[PDB]
Formats: structure tokens, C-alpha cells, sequence
């Protein structure tokens, strides 16, 4: 009171000092059951991968993809990422994903990178210097390499120019290194641009077959529909908490409600555009939201010059949630709120310090 | 397997009155016993709606489609701008078991028709992006509203049992939302699909315009009455 | 090429204004604890130029 009045003495009366509100206890968040997972098992558990110059391309859109398990997979030799951090990509998401799968040599694993050159990097698959996404590489010597020679795999060795970003070259034209033309038959200056891979089970690290899949993320103006599930939690009732019901955020106390939502609404507002009811996305039931209690506090004093003790009134607050004056003295509940520090008397006198609803207080104690 | 027919399908393009049909729930918010004013695309009251007894038609901002259907002869819809494989096209079919939605660059024929003895009205189907299958859509009145806003296709539907003979009956019936699709296309024309067996159908088409309406919600949240704020001075 | 200059690559949180960090410790990028030993999802936070 003295601080609010900015004085060291207080006259008799009732003053309004500060406010009061209940604080949130914990937080909750709800989301639908989460289904329609992006097809990724058939990509990384596929039987065979195509050639490096004929890399398989897969388009991913309109699903939910959990990349945390891929990042936590212990069977992957190399898991690199360029555009974003591998840990936090599960939250942010773009509109579509492109997967390029192929098989290269052990020493050619670092050819597939921005700002890199090589036979694969310039003839089979070239990444733009501004590429965003990730690359997953793993040895497959026990599977792809053949004891009789895995010559089914083929790699491009010759081309007049390099490869454009995300461009596939499958041209089988006879490369003419020299100026002597050839009528489709390789000669001194004519050669086949594609050569079979000579993978063997016993060839050493660096020449063993390595399966590599490159994931690229694109953010066309169409709405983004592919990224990780949003983990939900349980719910509580009869507690002023803050909630995030399917992206609708607010603070209040949640109770059971008897309103009858029609089967396509999700939340309701009464008037002046204030939400009152929500539907939990999992259990599909109607809840009720109430703002948890608040109100002003006032001090009743007989005057600093007279005495030194005071009483406190919380305005429009039920006498159940009061919290140093948590117990104090006898506590009275009145139509105007709750009062602490004064005793109720059966007599009746002239009104000294008005309080409200037909009652007031005076000093004798208060 | 698509060929043009011999006779022309000279469907008479008649006109009739809209009355007070074509009201749909604008959002998914529940309100009880309240009057709410909203501005959006609607079919104006007492408008002048076209009646067909399969020409290429424009799309404009939105489309209101009505069918005085008997025994479920209408089957689907086609959406697009160039209607060829050089641009994206949308296809919706409702056969006996389910409804199929495709977003591909097809090569339709000059007079598509379903045929009965699946889909053969298109010569090619390439670069397919979106596929969808769901429950079937359909003396009955079938009302549909088609909208396309910021890459979202909105489809609202309603079915009504009627006993009147020819024109749209007087009354009020709101339309619930049915389907939302997050596909970005700039559709400007559309078409009707009929299962024409080799051996003459009436439907109504109207357009939507931006305006403000006043809607009444009863205790249960059902829209039971509406007022058009631009019809006449009393309504204003 | 000059390699006497290095910059931080990994950090648990965001630096406060006018703050200095010089500690060189392995990063537990993944769920698997590195336990002070480099391995999968464990990288040196300093990157040269
Ligand atoms: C490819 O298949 C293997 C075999 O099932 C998958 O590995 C399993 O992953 C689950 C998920 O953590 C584990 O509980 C199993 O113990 C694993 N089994 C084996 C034999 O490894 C692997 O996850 C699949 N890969 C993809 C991308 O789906
Ligand atoms: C979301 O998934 C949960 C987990 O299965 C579903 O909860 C079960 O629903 C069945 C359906 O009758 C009940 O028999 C079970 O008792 C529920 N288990 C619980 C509540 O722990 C829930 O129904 C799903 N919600 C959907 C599909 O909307
Ligand atoms: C403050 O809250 C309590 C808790 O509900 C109220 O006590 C209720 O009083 C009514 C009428 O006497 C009873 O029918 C209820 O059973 C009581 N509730 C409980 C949980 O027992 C109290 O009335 C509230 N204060 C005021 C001024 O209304
Ligand atoms: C109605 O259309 C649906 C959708 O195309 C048909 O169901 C599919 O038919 C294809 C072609 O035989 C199958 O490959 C799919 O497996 C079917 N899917 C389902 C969910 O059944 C259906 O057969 C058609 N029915 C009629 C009577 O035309
Ligand atoms: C075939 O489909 C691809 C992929 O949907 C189309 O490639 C897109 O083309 C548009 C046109 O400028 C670009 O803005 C996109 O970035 C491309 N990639 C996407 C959407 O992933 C291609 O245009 C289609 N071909 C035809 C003839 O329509
Ligand atoms: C709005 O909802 C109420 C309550 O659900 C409906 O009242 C019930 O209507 C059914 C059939 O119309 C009766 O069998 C019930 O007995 C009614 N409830 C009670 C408590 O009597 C009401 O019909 C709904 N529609 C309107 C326009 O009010
Ligand atoms: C008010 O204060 C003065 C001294 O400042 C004192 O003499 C007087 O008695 C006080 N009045 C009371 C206590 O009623
Ligand atoms: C008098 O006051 C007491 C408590 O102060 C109360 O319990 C009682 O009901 C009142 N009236 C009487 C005793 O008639
Ligand atoms: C509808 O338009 C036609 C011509 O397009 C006209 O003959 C008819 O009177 C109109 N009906 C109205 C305005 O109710
Ligand atoms: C449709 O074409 C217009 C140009 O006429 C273009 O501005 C618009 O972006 C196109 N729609 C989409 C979804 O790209």
C-alpha cells in the first residue's frame, strides 16, 4: 500500500494495490493418431539397385516420414547431410522428396558431393553446388559383389561434357575421343562409354560395391505434406493448464461438457469470438474450457497513525483458492469475494469503510 | 477406345430460378442459437441458373452443380485447362464400389463417356501425382459445390429426397463439407461424365460470386435460415 | 591452404551475447552416448578453413 501510494503514511480507507491470478500447473498437447507413413522400408531394404548411370528415382509426397529411426540406424556406414542438421529435420518439412539410389565403388563414395569431380561425378551423377538434402552410403560386398564377377553393374566412362544437376545419362552412343568418325563400331578413337563393374567378394575396401541413396528436399509453392509425426501426450482435467489442441493454443481449465458437436466441427466459440469447446483428436469427445480464476486485491486499513494491522479482500474470488495470508486469521466468504483478517459480528452499526453487497468493516481489531 | 457419336448431343440450354438453394457451412466452428454474418463466395438468392437436358463449360471462381437424379446415371467429372497431357488434369469417378480421384496428364477424347460392359475415355495416363479412393458419393436431388482456393480443392455435398416434378423445390438445406484436397492446379474448365451405353439427362449449373450472408444457428448448430444482404432494401 | 583457423560446428544450444566458448569436446549428435570416444554420430566440433 505504501509503495502504491508513494508515501510513508496511509489514511483510513480501502485501496486497490495489485492483481491476482492462478498459475498454470503443467502443459499438454494432443494430435491425431498419425497414420499413412511414408514408404521407406522398400527403398532401403530393396533386393537390387540399378546402375549408377541409371540411378533409380523415387518421388515421395503426401505421407508422414520418421527419419529419426534412419538417423539412429547402426547399419549405415555413412549418413551425411548438407542442407540442415540431421537431428532437427524431423520437425521442419518441405513439399516433396526425391530419392536417387545407385551402387558405386568404395573409393567413389565421396565423388557424390557438391563441388566435387570424378568419373561418376561428371559422367554418371552430378550434384549441384547448392544441393540440399542427405546422402546415405553403406557397403554391400556380401550381397552386391559376385564371386563370378558382378559385371551387371555398369558405369559411364566417356562423355563430351559433364552432367547437369539431377540429370541422368543413359546414352549408349559410341564415344569418339578423336577426330576419326566410326560407323557404330569402336575403333582406335571410338570406345564404349559404359563399362561393366568388376566387383568381387575379395577385392579390398575401396573397390567393394557400395549402395548409396541421396535424398533431396524440394519446397514448391504447393503445401508441404511430408514430415515427421508430432508426438502427443496424455490429458488432465480440473486444473488450470495450457494446451495445444491440434495447433489451437490457450490457457484454461478443462472439464467434461454435454454440448453436441455436429460430426464435422472441431471446436466451438460462443460469441465475441472466444473458444469455449474443443474436440480431442484421439478420443473424439467434447471438452469445455474455462479461464482459471483471477481478480484484484484490496487492503482495508484503519490508518497508519491509528494502528498498524490491515485486512485483505480478494475481489470476486471463491474462498477455496487463496494462495503469508494463506491461513492467518479467520477467513470470511462474502458476496463480494473473500476476506482475511477480520472477524464476523452479529451486530450492526454505521458504515465506516464500505466493502460491498451490504457489508462493511471498521476498527475496534478489525 | 473412345469415338465420337453420330448424332449431336444438342442438350437444350434452358434457364430457371435459383430460389434459396446453395448454402454451405463456411468453416468447422460450432455455434448455438446465434446470428453470424460472413462474407464469402455464394450463389446469389433468386439467381438465374442454367438447365441442361456435354459441352465444355467454364469454371470461374466456383461451381454449383445440381442433379435431379433417378437411378444414378451421372458418374464423374473432369477438370483442367488445356485438357491434354501437356498440363495437369483432374479426374473424379464414382463407380459401384468406391470413388476414384486422379491427378495426371491424360489424353482425353473429343467426347468422353464411361461405357458399360474400367476407365477408357483417356488414351494415355502419364506422370501421375495424386491418387485417392474413398466411399461412394451417391427421385433424389444431389447438390455439390466445387471451389479451388490457394491450391486447395474444396468439395461440399448434399443429398435430398424430393417428390416435385421438374424445378428446384422451395426450401432450405445447408451443405456439409465433404472433401479437401491439397493439390495446386489452375482449373478453368470442366466436364460431365455419363455412363452412356450404346443404345438425354437433366442437370443444373450455377456460378458463385463474393457477397455477405447472415446465417442463423439453432441450439444444435444447424443452419436453418439465411439472409442475402444485397437482394433488396429490407434484406439490407 | 591455411588451417590455423577453426570454427565451431556443433553446440548444444544458442550462444548468449558476448559469450566465449573454447572447450573442445566430442559431440553426442545421436542417441548413442560417445562416452568421450569418437564414433557414429560423434564428431569434433572444430572445423578448419
Ligand atoms: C530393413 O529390414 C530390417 C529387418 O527387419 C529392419 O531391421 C529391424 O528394425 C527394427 C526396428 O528398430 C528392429 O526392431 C529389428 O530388430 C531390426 N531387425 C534386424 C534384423 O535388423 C530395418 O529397420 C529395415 N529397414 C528399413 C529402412 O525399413
Ligand atoms: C486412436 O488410437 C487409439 C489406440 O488404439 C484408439 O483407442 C482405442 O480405441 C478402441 C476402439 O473402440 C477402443 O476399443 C480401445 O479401448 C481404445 N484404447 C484406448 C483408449 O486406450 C482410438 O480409438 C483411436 N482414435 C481414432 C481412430 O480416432
Ligand atoms: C466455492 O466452491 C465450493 C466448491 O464447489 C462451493 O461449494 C459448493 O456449495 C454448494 C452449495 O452449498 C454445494 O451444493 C456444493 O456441493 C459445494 N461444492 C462442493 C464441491 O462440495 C461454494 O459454494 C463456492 N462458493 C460460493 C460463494 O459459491
Ligand atoms: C470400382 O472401382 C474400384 C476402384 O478402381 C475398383 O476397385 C479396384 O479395382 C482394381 C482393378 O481390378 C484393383 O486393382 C483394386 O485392387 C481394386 N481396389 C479395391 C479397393 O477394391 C472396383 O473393382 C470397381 N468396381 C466395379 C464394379 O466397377
Ligand atoms: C511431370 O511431373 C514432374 C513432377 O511433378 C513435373 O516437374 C515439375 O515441373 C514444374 C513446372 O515448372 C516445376 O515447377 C517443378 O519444380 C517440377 N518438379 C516437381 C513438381 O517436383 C513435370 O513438369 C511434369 N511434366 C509435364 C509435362 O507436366
Ligand atoms: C436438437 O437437439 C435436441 C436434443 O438432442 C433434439 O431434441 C430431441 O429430438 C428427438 C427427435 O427430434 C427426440 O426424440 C428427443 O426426445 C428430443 N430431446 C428431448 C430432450 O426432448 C432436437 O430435435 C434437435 N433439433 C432441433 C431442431 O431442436
Ligand atoms: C496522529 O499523529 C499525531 C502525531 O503525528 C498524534 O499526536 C495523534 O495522536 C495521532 N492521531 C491519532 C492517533 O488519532
Ligand atoms: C452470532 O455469531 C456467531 C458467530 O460469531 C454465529 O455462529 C451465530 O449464528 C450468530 N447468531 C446468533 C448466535 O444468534
Ligand atoms: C434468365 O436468363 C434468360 C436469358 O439468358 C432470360 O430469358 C430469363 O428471363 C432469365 N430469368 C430470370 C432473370 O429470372
Ligand atoms: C495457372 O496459370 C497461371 C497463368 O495463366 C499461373 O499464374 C498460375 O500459377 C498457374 N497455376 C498454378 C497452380 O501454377
Amino acid at each position: 500500500t505504501k509503495c502504491t501510494l508513494k508515501s510513508f503514511t496511509v489514511e483510513k480507507g480501502i485501496y486497490q494495490t495489485s492483481n491476482f491470478r492462478v498459475q498454470p500447473t503443467e502443459s499438454i498437447v494432443r494430435f491425431p493418431n498419425i497414420t499413412n507413413l511414408c514408404p521407406f522400408g522398400e527403398v532401403f531394404n530393396a533386393t537390387r539397385f540399378a546402375s549408377v548411370y541409371a540411378w533409380n528415382r523415387k518421388r515421395i509426397s503426401n505421407c508422414v516420414a520418421d527419419y529419426s529411426v534412419l538417423y539412429n540406424s547402426a547399419s549405415f556406414s555413412t549418413f551425411k547431410c548438407y542442407g540442415v542438421s540431421p537431428t532437427k529435420l524431423n520437425d521442419l518439412c518441405f513439399t516433396n522428396v526425391y530419392a536417387d539410389s545407385f551402387v558405386i565403388r568404395g573409393d567413389e563414395v565421396r565423388q557424390i558431393a557438391p563441388g566435387q569431380t570424378g568419373k561418376i561425378a561428371d559422367y554418371n551423377y552430378k550434384l549441384p553446388d547448392d544441393f540440399t538434402g542427405c546422402v546415405i552410403a553403406w557397403n554391400s560386398n556380401n550381397l552386391d559383389s559376385k564371386v563370378g564377377g558382378n559385371y551387371n553393374y555398369r558405369y559411364r566412362l566417356f562423355r563430351k561434357s559433364n552432367l547437369k544437376p539431377f540429370e541422368r545419362d543413359i546414352s549408349t552412343e559410341i564415344y569418339q575421343a578423336g577426330s576419326k568418325p566410326c560407323n557404330g563400331v569402336e575403333g582406335f578413337n571410338c570406345y564404349f562409354p559404359l563399362q561393366s563393374y568388376g566387383f568381387q567378394p575379395t577385392n579390398g575396401v575401396g573397390y567393394q560395391p557400395y549402395r548409396v541413396v541421396v535424398l533431396s528436399f524440394e519446397l514448391l509453392h504447393a503445401p508441404a505434406t511430408v514430415c515427421g509425426p508430432k508426438k502427443s501426450t496424455n490429458l488432465v482435467k480440473n486444473k488450470c493448464v495450457n494446451f495445444n489442441f491440434n495447433g489451437l493454443t490457450g490457457t484454461g481449465v478443462l472439464t467434461e461438457s454435454n454440448k453436441k458437436f455436429l460430426p464435422f466441427q472441431q471446436f466451438g466459440r460462443d460469441i465475441a469470438d472466444t473458444t469455449d469447446a474443443v474436440r480431442d483428436p484421439q478420443t473424439l469427445e467434447i471438452l469445455d474450457i474455462t479461464p482459471c480464476s483471477f481478480g484484484g486485491v484490496s487492503v482495508i486499513t484503519p490508518g497508519t497513525n491509528t494502528s498498524n494491522q490491515v485486512a485483505v479482500l480478494y475481489q470476486g474470488v471463491n474462498c477455496t483458492e487463496v494462495p503469508v495470508y494463506s491461513t492467518g486469521s479467520n477467513v470470511f466468504q462474502t458476496r463480494a469475494g473473500c476476506l482475511i483478517g477480520a472477524e464476523h459480528v452479529n451486530n450492526s452499526y454505521e458504515c465506516d469503510i464500505p466493502i460491498g453487497a451490504g457489508i462493511c468493516a471498521s476498527y475496534q481489531s478489525i | 477406345q473412345c469415338v465420337n457419336l453420330r448424332t449431336r448431343t444438342q442438350l437444350p440450354p434452358a434457364y430457371t430460378n435459383s430460389f434459396t438453394r446453395g448454402v454451405y457451412y463456411p468453416d468447422k466452428v460450432f455455434r448455438s442459437s446465434v446470428l453470424h454474418s460472413t462474407q464469402d463466395l455464394f450463389l446469389p438468392f433468386f439467381s438465374n441458373v442454367t438447365w441442361f437436358h456435354n459441352p465444355v463449360l467454364p469454371f470461374n471462381d466456383g461451381v454449383y452443380f445440381a442433379s435431379t437424379e433417378k437411378s444414378n446415371i451421372i458418374r464423374g467429372w473432369i477438370f483442367g485447362t488445356t485438357l491434354d497431357s501437356k498440363t495437369q488434369s483432374l479426374l473424379i469417378v464414382n463407380n459401384a464400389t468406391n470413388v476414384v480421384i486422379k491427378v495426371c496428364e491424360f489424353q482425353f477424347c473429343n467426347d468422353p463417356f464411361l461405357d458399360v460392359y474400367e476407365s477408357g475415355v483417356y488414351s494415355s495416363a502419364n506422370n501421375c501425382t495424386f491418387e485417392y479412393v474413398s466411399q461412394p458419393f451417391l427421385k433424389n436431388l444431389r447438390e455439390f459445390v466445387f471451389k479451388n482456393i490457394d491450391g486447395y480443392f474444396k468439395i461440399y455435398s448434399k443429398h435430398t429426397p424430393i417428390n416435385l416434378v421438374r424445378d428446384l423445390p422451395q426450401g432450405f438445406s445447408a451443405l456439409e463439407p465433404l472433401v479437401d484436397l491439397p493439390i495446386g492446379i489452375n482449373i478453368t474448365r470442366f466436364q460431365t461424365l455419363l455412363a452412356l451405353h450404346r443404345s438425354a439427362a437433366a442437370y443444373y449449373v450455377g456460378y458463385l460470386q463474393p457477397r455477405t450472408f447472415l446465417l442463423k444457428y439453432n441450439e444444435n448448430g444447424t443452419i436453418t435460415d439465411a439472409v442475402d444482404c444485397a437482394l433488396d432494401p429490407l434484406s439490407e
